Parts: structure tokens; C-alpha cells; sequence
């Protein structure tokens, strides 16, 4: 048994371990393909080799064996088990069995709880096969699901969704358990687009694929109409996605809510002051008082109302519009009172005007080094932060 | 409706028992990510020691 595709390597550059990592997973897959197959069929807990996925095959490959190690080796050795379970799909199509004439893939975002919907289902004398995996990207797909139709097979496409936040906590728990998370990155971009891979898969094969919804977040809703399955996973676009994913991984760092690993897991590959300077706050402002700071929102009715209040001692009565704040250059000193933080920028207003920071700089935590009331210098001199502060009395 | 239908509709139920039953939902959740059984693993490592290079 030949492997159905090629499997495409990923460029990790300096790091030479994951490079070899690859290697030796391309190297394993393609060449014990027969007997990698034998022990998913056969002896995991698969239904036999119907139950077909990646992840499920990655349990297989060595370098996948401590739980220290999965997070780092993931995206050394998937595309290995991606390209094992299209062959795996393949194999069971092969198999001339005349009562089984049902295929089902099983959708979504990491976390959803996918694969415990599908230890869930008892599987049926008609059930032939059942694929999880992502439809957000659906060009890989049309070809399992061509292939489903040239055997007169019937098509059934699951998305379960749910909101980012609680999808993230899910995964969270299974990373601290076993290992095993998911990148805030590919969270945002199986969201985001998942329903135009949908559409995308709708348009193509119209009433030969039946695509239903579970929504998690409605405990467990089903939903048979594909236009009430479009509203449920329009969830925001990539950009809001990975943004409130951003905010919420590094807010849960701070906190003490997540471990240091739990959230280089969750990050990847990202660089999250990327992600928190392309946050806008137009629409938005800091009012200041003697007893503290307060957030407000406008909405087109030209109301603004309180979104968060943070108590806050010594500072004088102001009005801060956070969408007209000028963006801090690079080598510059701004001194001047810390008005405003979140988990994406600090906000100082200074004596040319008010003053927008990324929390982050260079993988270096700002919003920590400040608080709010503050009056402080911030500078960087060759890539690394100075903070002083300007406090005295006199 | 098909079968399909049918089943994915009743895996919304033991969804639903997750939620009150924690004594399901443990029963579930222990298995799905654990990794390969001691049976599957003894297996793998002759599997993987007899391929290295
Ligand atoms: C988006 C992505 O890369 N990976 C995600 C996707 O895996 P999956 O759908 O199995 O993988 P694929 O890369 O989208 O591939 C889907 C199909 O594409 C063909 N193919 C794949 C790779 C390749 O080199 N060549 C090639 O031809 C082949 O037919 C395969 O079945 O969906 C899973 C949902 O259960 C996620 O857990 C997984 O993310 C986790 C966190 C992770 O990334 O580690």
C-alpha cells in the first residue's frame, strides 16, 4: 500500500531538530505505510479503521510517544498523518462492502469536542467510514468527497461549533493532561473560515452532501438546515478571531490561570505584538477621575457607555480619545502617566499628546513593568526595554 | 432521515448527559487523548526499532 499523496514539507529553518523530526516521520510514513495502517486498523481505538484522523495517527510515530514532547513535534510529523489518514480513507473505500453506504465528516475548531461527539455516536450496520478533520480549507476534501460519490456512498458533513474562549479552556485541560493543544493561529483559521470551505463544498456538490451543525455552545444543538449553519459558525472574521485568542492566551498567562508551556503551545508560532497592534480603538475612550480610570464604548446613537472601571488612586479629571493615540517609535523616550492598560496596549500620555505602546515588545512583557497612574519613562535602546520610573515628591 | 442523521442526532443526546452526569463524562474523556494502550505500544516499539536507520 502506497501512500495516497506526497507529503509537503514544512520549512522550520534554524531549528535543525524539527527538521530531522520531519525527516524521519516522512521517512516512517512512507515506507511502513502497510503496517502503520495494520496497527490503526487493527489495534487502536478506531472502530477497526473507520474512526479515520490525523491526530489519532500521530500516536503512532515515536517521536509522539512522551507527552513532553507533542506540543514541539506537532508540526513536524502531521502532515505525515494527514497523508496516512487520506490513504487510511482511501483503504476503506477500497473494501467492496454493499451494506455500508455512509461516510460521515466530522468538523471544527479545536476544543469543540469533535472527537468526543464521535465516541458518542454508536456506529451503525450502513455507517462505512467516518473522517474527522478540517473543511475550512476544502480543496483536499473534494477529493475524499468525489470519491465517496463515484461509489454511491451517502455524504454527511458535521460541523460542531463553539465560541474561541471555551474552546481555548478545552484545550488548555488537554494540553496540561496529556500534552496535546491546539495554536491559537490555526483556532482562528479553521473558524474564520470554515464557513466559506461550507459554501465552498455546497456549491460544488449541492443535495449529494448533507451538512449539518451541532452548536456546543447551545448544549449541543442540532441543526439540519445549511443556512442556520452558516449563522452559527459566523463567529468573526480571522483578524477578530486571533486578536480576542491573542488577548485571552496572554491576559490567562499573567493571571496565573496557564503555565508558561500551556501558552508557548498556544501561541506557536505567532508574534502576538503583531496581532495586538492591529487592534483598533476607535470608538473608544479613558475617562479619569480621583478615584480612577473608566473604559467607555460610542455606538452610532452617539452614546458612550461604561464597558470596565479600574480603581485607581492620584490622578486628575481628564478625557482620553484611545483611537487618536500617535503609535511609539522605535529608539524614542516617552515619559509621562500611564492612563490606560489592557492585554494589547499601555496607554501615557505625554506632553506632546497621548501615546499608544504595544503591551509586548520583542517577546518582552511592558504592560507588567507599568500601572496605571504611574508616571514613568518608556524607551528602547537596541531592541530591549527601559522603564524608570518618574515618580517623586516635592 | 437517513441513519447518519439519526446517529449524529443521538450523539447530541450524550452530549447533553455530559453536562449533568459527571460520572458519563469522565468515563468519556478518559480514553479520547490519552495515547496508545500498553497492547498497541508494546507493538509500536518493535515497529519502530526495527526501522531505525
Ligand atoms: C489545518 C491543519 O493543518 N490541521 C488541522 C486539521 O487537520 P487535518 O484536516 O487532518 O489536516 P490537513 O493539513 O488540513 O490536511 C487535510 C488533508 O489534506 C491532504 N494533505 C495533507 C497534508 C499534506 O502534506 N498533503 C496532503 O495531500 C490529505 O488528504 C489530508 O487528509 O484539522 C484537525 C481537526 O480535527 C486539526 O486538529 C488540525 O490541527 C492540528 C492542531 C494540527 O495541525 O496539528
Amino acid at each position: 500500500v502506497k501512500l495516497s499523496s506526497d507529503i509537503n514539507l514544512r520549512d522550520f529553518g534554524n531549528n535543525e531538530y524539527l527538521s530531522s523530526v520531519q525527516d524521519e516521520a516522512i521517512r516512517f510514513a512512507t515506507e511502513q505505510t502497510d503496517e502503520i495502517l495494520s496497527l490503526y486498523s487493527q489495534h487502536a481505538d478506531t472502530e477497526g479503521g473507520r474512526y479515520v484522523c490525523a491526530d489519532t495517527f500521530k500516536e503512532l510515530f515515536p517521536a509522539f510517544e512522551n507527552k513532553e514532547d507533542r506540543a514541539t513535534v506537532n508540526n513536524a510529523i502531521h502532515n505525515s498523518a494527514a497523508v496516512l489518514s487520506s490513504t487510511q480513507f482511501d483503504e476503506v473505500l477500497k473494501r467492496d462492502e454493499p451494506q455500508k453506504k455512509e461516510v460521515i465528516f466530522v468538523t471544527g475548531i479545536p476544543g469543540s469536542g469533535k472527537t468526543s461527539t464521535v465516541k458518542n455516536m454508536m456506529m451503525q450496520d450502513t455507517t462505512k467510514l467516518l473522517f474527522e478533520g478540517q473543511l475550512a480549507r476544502p480543496q483536499s476534501a473534494f477529493r475524499k468527497i468525489e470519491q465517496c460519490l463515484e461509489r454511491n456512498l451517502e455524504v454527511t458533513i458535521v460541523a460542531v461549533s463553539m465560541r474561541a474562549e471555551r474552546a481555548s479552556d478545552n484545550t488548555y485541560k488537554r494540553f496540561n493532561e496529556y500534552g496535546r493543544g491546539a495554536s491559537i493561529g490555526i483556532m482562528a483559521d479553521i473558524q474564520a473560515n470554515l464557513p466559506d470551505g461550507l459554501k465552498q463544498i455546497r456549491d460544488k456538490f449541492g443535495d449529494a452532501v448533507k451538512i449539518v451543525g451541532i452548536n456546543q455552545d447551545r448544549n449541543s444543538e442540532f441543526i439540519d438546515k445549511f443556512d442556520d449553519v452558516i449563522k452559527m459558525l459566523s463567529l468573526g472574521s480571522q483578524e477578530q478571531i486571533l486578536g480576542r485568542l491573542a488577548e485571552k492566551i496572554q491576559s490567562d498567562f499573567d493571571s496565573g490561570k496557564i503555565s508558561r508551556e500551556c501558552f508557548n503551545q498556544a501561541k506557536g508560532s505567532m508574534d502576538l505584538e503583531s496581532v495586538f497592534a492591529k487592534k483598533e480603538y476607535s470608538q473608544q475612550r479613558v475617562v479619569t477621575n480621583s478615584k480612577g480610570v473608566t473604559l467607555e464604548t460610542k455606538s452610532a446613537n452617539e452614546l458612550w457607555s461604561k464597558v470596565e472601571q479600574i480603581p485607581v488612586t492620584g490622578m486628575k479629571a481628564g478625557i482620553y480619545l484611545l483611537g487618536q493615540a500617535k503609535k511609539a517609535e522605535t529608539g524614542q523616550t516617552y515619559s509621562g502617566e500611564i492612563i490606560y492598560k489592557d492585554a494589547a496596549a499601555v496607554f501615557q500620555k505625554t506632553k506632546n499628546g497621548l501615546v499608544r505602546h504595544n503591551a509586548t515588545h520583542n517577546e518582552e512583557r511592558l504592560a507588567k513593568l507599568v500601572e496605571i497612574g504611574q508616571n514613568v519613562s518608556i524607551g528602547s535602546n537596541k531592541g530591549k526595554l527601559i522603564v524608570k520610573s518618574l515618580e517623586y515628591s516635592a | 432521515e437517513s441513519n447518519a442523521i439519526r446517529m449524529i442526532k443521538e450523539a447530541c443526546e450524550k452530549n447533553r448527559r455530559m453536562m449533568t452526569d459527571e460520572a458519563f463524562r469522565k468515563e468519556v474523556e478518559k480514553r479520547l487523548y490519552a495515547g496508545p494502550s500498553p497492547e498497541l505500544l508494546a507493538k509500536l516499539r518493535v515497529l519502530w526499532a526495527a526501522n531505525k536507520e
